[PDB]
């Protein structure tokens, strides 16, 4: 248990337990993992995400 | 050289101004968000090829050669951006908060 | 021409892409911004220079 | 050019010239044909040739 | 050419009684106006946290400097000196003057001092006068601050700490000062940092440009000075496109032009007979 | 009567309180001549003093 | 001894003396410093010679004395040598905007661009060309930039030097444009570069072993923009053991005097420093 050094913090496991199974929740588990790099930020905003 | 000097002879506040009439604005109610690269010229990313990438995809040109404007900007405080060519609106103004 | 199609890939230098691909990286409310560097090459609707 | 000592030495007519804008604005925006401003009090009126 | 100055705040009688002791001393002011408010007067408007002392020297070099003459009700008779005629001053510097030296003017180094200018303060304002020190001590203490700042980047070792403690002391005639560090808590002040950076990088630019320019120069008429120049360069080395060299040479000149508050110490006075207690001295204003 | 309607701004040491306080801006090497209109809302040494 | 009279072989018409009476308190140099002079040595047109060098004129006008023109009444121009210290009023025709703090140095008039080249007095073989009064940063930039033209361009073809100095001749200082027309490579340039080479070799040799590695330590420690500039400027060819306090003191003294004898080639002693500028940027009241 090195929770502040992992790459998946508490809200990922908080979100996995309460989701449905209609193949959109797997897309949300995917796209919660967009990084928060400045390069990731300019790439995300540069397509109006 | 004259030198007047006044004595206030009022108990409370004996003179009231009121904001009366608006002639015009001087800003533009604009959306030109604040260019933080011209406010903080000291900071870059510590790794190269990601500093030049951010300055490539962030619309701001890189200072190529070392001019005395660059060292008076990094040391002292002066007018970083220049006044543009065409201003039919007026003075520009915005800021940013997360 | 078909037999030396590996003989370009033995040397492994990256090629910078055309500006025609720099154009179509953008969304329709961003093509008229100051950051679009492909405005000095889009002149005419019929002859892209 | 038009000598301004003939303005400065010759006796002039007093008049309430009330024009609507500032005088230095009407100078610096060249509403008049030929201005001659001095911000001091120059002695060039006195060299009477 | 006489100047005036007025204080907006209430000025007591003790503040005048401690200010009029400073009846003839230098007070530099930013602009030669005929009437100037007191916030601009002095050097309190310039000090802050991040910037240090070399900034104060650089802005004081280009600043005009005047002489305080008399006091009145709430107008202060500042008086700008003229080149050639002679005046009287006082000694706010901590060194006893003697005959015929050349005084310099440098910013005072006791920022937050034990003297605190006699509590001659107003609301968020305080008066401060620059030191008036003769020239050998002036460029001496300039070198002392400089090589105190050079050692500041690797100070974890202990013999360099004792070297810095040696540098913090000073000697003169009956004079001991303790000039504090530019470094406080593992970081440097930005103007001191850019000063030592400018001189170290103009030294490096010389070290990697002279080996090009002895060959780019020596294909003209050679001299014995030129072969001894390459002898110096070659002993230094054996001891171990236009676009880049144009930037190297431009950066060379513009970065050596940032030491101009260090490489030239310009004299501002010539001492005449001095007084007993060595606090006052008639003098000739130069420059 | 709530705690804080923007928890990345109000409490001492956020991104904006370190980004706009003139103490932390002077630490971060800022241009003193640019005006940023959020600077009057984020000081303390003009406010709590 | 204070007032210098002059004369012309022509007479002076009302149009010409009206052109000239506008130039009260204008600066005019004198090659000789004698009591009575002729107008064929007044000004600078005795010494102008194109395809000889703008730098020769920069070294020559630096050597003349300076005067101020006033009180013209017919065959008397009355140049007046300024004493060392009193407040004078001057007048500039060189189009540069001024500032109350900036000092002044004299430069030969470079061409400005419009092909006007105003001479304001035209005689049979002699026009009157006038010295420029310019602020101190433009004078330092002119001196360092033509020294860059001299030092950079040895052993090169005309093509890359043309492409470099076509953009290096331009100085955009206070919304103007400028050009340095004749940087020609004279013996004066060769002795200037020889002193520059000697001073650079001295500060490369007798500097410390710890000042060479200061920016390397800031590269290993800190990260700024000009640090990235220094790494791109020096990185291509890539515990203190020795400590010595007093040897470092003498080393910095030698480094200082050799930096000063490098800096002397571009930094002239100032000739004027203002107290006020006229707000239409014509005259100024300066002390020297």
């Amino acid at each position: 248990a090195h929770e502040y050094h992992n790459w998946l913090r508490s809200p990922f496991s908080r979100y996995s337990a309460t989701c449905p199974n209609v193949l959109h929740s797997v897309m949300t588990l995917a796209a919660m993992l967009y990084k928060i790099s400045p390069v990731s930020l300019v790439l995300q905003t540069k397509a109006h995400i | 050289t004259q030198n007047i000097n006044t004595v206030d002879m009022g108990l409370g506040y004996t003179s009231n101004t009121c904001v009366a009439y608006v002639n015009r604005v001087r800003t533009d109610m604009g959306v030109r968000v604040q260019d933080l690269f011209r406010v903080f010229p000291m900071n870059v990313y510590r790794h190269d090829e990601v500093d030049r990438w951010i300055r490539h995809a962030a619309g701001v040109e890189r200072p190529q050669l070392l001019d005395t404007e660059t060292i008076s900007m990094l040391t002292f405080g002066s007018m970083s951006e220049r006044n543009a060519a065409a201003t039919v609106h007026g003075q520009k103004a915005a800021c940013e908060l997360i | 021409a078909a037999r030396r199609i590996p003989h370009f890939y033995r040397v492994r230098r990256e090629v910078p892409r055309t500006v025609n691909e720099m154009k179509q990286d953008f969304v329709v409310t961003d093509f008229y911004k100051v950051g679009n560097i492909t405005l000095y090459t889009e002149l005419h609707p019929f002859f892209d220079f | 050019m038009e000598n301004w000592s003939a303005l400065e030495l010759l006796p002039k007519v007093g008049i309430p010239t009330d024009f609507l804008t500032h005088v230095k604005t009407s100078a610096g925006e060249e509403m008049f044909e030929a201005l001659r401003i001095y911000y001091g009090d120059d002695p060039e009126r006195y060299n009477i040739h | 050419a006489n100047i005036f100055c007025t204080f907006d705040h209430k000025l007591s009688i003790a503040d005048v009684g401690k200010l009029t002791k400073l009846v003839a001393a230098v007070v530099p002011i930013p602009q030669r106006l005929h009437l100037i408010k007191h916030y601009q007067l002095g050097l309190h408007q310039f000090v802050d946290h991040t910037r240090g002392y070399v900034r104060l020297r650089g802005l004081l070099r280009n600043m005009t400097l005047t002489l305080m003459r008399r006091v009145e009700g709430n107008q202060i008779l500042l008086h700008v000196p003229t080149h050639g005629l002679l005046y009287t001053v006082l000694n706010t510097g901590p060194v006893t003057w003697e005959k015929g030296d050349a005084l310099c003017v440098l910013p005072p180094l006791f920022h937050g001092p034990l003297a605190r200018e006699n509590l001659l303060t107003l609301g968020q304002w305080e008066l401060v006068l620059p030191w008036i020190v003769p020239m050998p001590l002036a460029l001496e203490i300039n070198q002392r601050l400089l090589i105190m700042g050079l050692f500041s980047l690797d100070r974890s070792y202990e013999e360099v700490k004792a070297a810095v403690q040696q540098l913090q002391t000073i000697t003169f005639r009956d004079a001991t000062f303790t000039i504090p560090d530019p470094v406080i808590d593992q970081h440097l002040l930005i103007d001191m940092k850019t000063a030592c950076l400018s001189m170290s990088m103009v030294a490096n630019l010389a070290s990697e440009l002279t080996m090009t320019y002895v060959r780019k120069l020596a294909l003209e008429d050679s001299s014995m000075l030129l072969v001894k120049c390459q002898e110096l360069l070659m002993r230094l080395d054996r001891e171990r496109s236009p676009d880049d060299e144009i930037a190297r040479l431009s950066a060379l000149f513009v970065m050596l032009r940032q030491l101009d508050d260090l490489i030239r110490e310009q004299v501002v006075f010539t001492v005449c007979d001095v007084s007993p207690d060595n606090k006052s001295a008639t003098c000739i204003f130069k420059g | 009567f709530a705690a804080t309607h923007n928890p990345w701004a109000s409490q001492a040491g956020c991104l904006s309180d370190v980004l706009y306080n003139t103490r932390h801006r002077e630490r971060l090497g800022y241009n003193s001549k640019f005006y940023s209109p959020c600077a009057q809302y984020f000081n303390t040494e003009e406010i709590i003093a």
